[PDB]
């Protein structure tokens, strides 16, 4: 969970295979956050978070 | 000017504020217009959402 005091973000990780692209069948999707002068960023996870 | 067109002020209440009914927002209740105004001015009191 990343998250702003204006929006929020949240995402499941979903397992499964993928055909392997340099021998890695894993994959990674990546997302932003942009934080406004005087708000304040926070990251919630328990897992699966490449911070 | 306001004579033409039914101009509603939002003064501290966004419209979805007041969709929604922020206590402070209650005077905007069921209230249609013809042209909202948004204000700079304008907070949310209430519980957190997006
Ligand atoms: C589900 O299906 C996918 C698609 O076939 C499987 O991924 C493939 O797994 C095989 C495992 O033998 C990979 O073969 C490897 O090829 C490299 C090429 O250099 C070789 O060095 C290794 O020794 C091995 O033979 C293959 O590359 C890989 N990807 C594709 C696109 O075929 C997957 O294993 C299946 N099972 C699961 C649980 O996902
Ligand atoms: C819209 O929002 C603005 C800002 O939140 C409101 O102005 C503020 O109004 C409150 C009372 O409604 C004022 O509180 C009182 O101010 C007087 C004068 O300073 C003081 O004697 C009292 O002890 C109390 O603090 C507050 O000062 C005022 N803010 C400013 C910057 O003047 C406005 O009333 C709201 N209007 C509606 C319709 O919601």
């Amino acid at each position: 969970t990343v998250s702003t005091k204006r929006s929020q973000q949240a995402v499941i990780p979903n397992i499964g295979s993928r055909p392997r692209i340099r021998d890695i069948p894993s994959r990674i999707s990546i997302y932003w956050t942009i934080v406004k002068p005087g708000d304040i960023l926070l990251i919630n996870s328990t897992g699966n978070l490449i911070a | 000017c306001d004579s033409p067109h039914q101009i509603l002020d939002g003064e501290n209440c966004t419209l979805i504020d007041a969709l929604l009914g922020d206590p402070q927002c209650d005077g905007f209740q069921n209230k249609k217009w013809d042209l909202f105004v948004e204000r700079s001015k304008a907070y949310s009191n209430c519980y957190p959402y997006d």
